[PDB]
């Protein structure tokens, strides 16, 4: 998130005379490691014949 | 610049303002003299009111 600033005015008792506060804020993004996988079975004589 | 005077924040409403101050003591030696006790060493020259 940005701040925002305002035009002011010149006043030391009505409101448009003070100053806004306001706020950057930062937030997470996030690696999370994940795993993908297979299991190929093949009998052990067709390997050896192959 | 940062302070509060009366219902005024100074920083906010970006105002400033020049304190000032002294300190001061009077007395009177009232005391006695020569002449005897309780004697003012002050007189006065006053309007009438009518």
């Amino acid at each position: 998130t940005l701040p925002g600033a305002s035009w002011v005015s010149e006043s030391a008792t009505e409101p448009e005379g003070v100053k806004p506060t306001s706020e950057a804020t930062w937030a997470d993004r996030t690696l999370v490691a994940e795993e993908v996988a297979v299991i190929i079975p093949v009998h052990e004589n067709v390997v050896d014949d192959a | 610049d940062q302070a509060t005077v009366g219902s005024i924040n100074l920083a906010e409403r970006d105002m400033i303002a020049l304190r000032l101050k002294a300190r001061f003591a009077y007395v009177l030696g009232n005391g006695a003299t020569a002449v005897g006790d309780n004697k003012t060493p002050v007189g006065a020259v006053v309007p009438d009111g009518s």
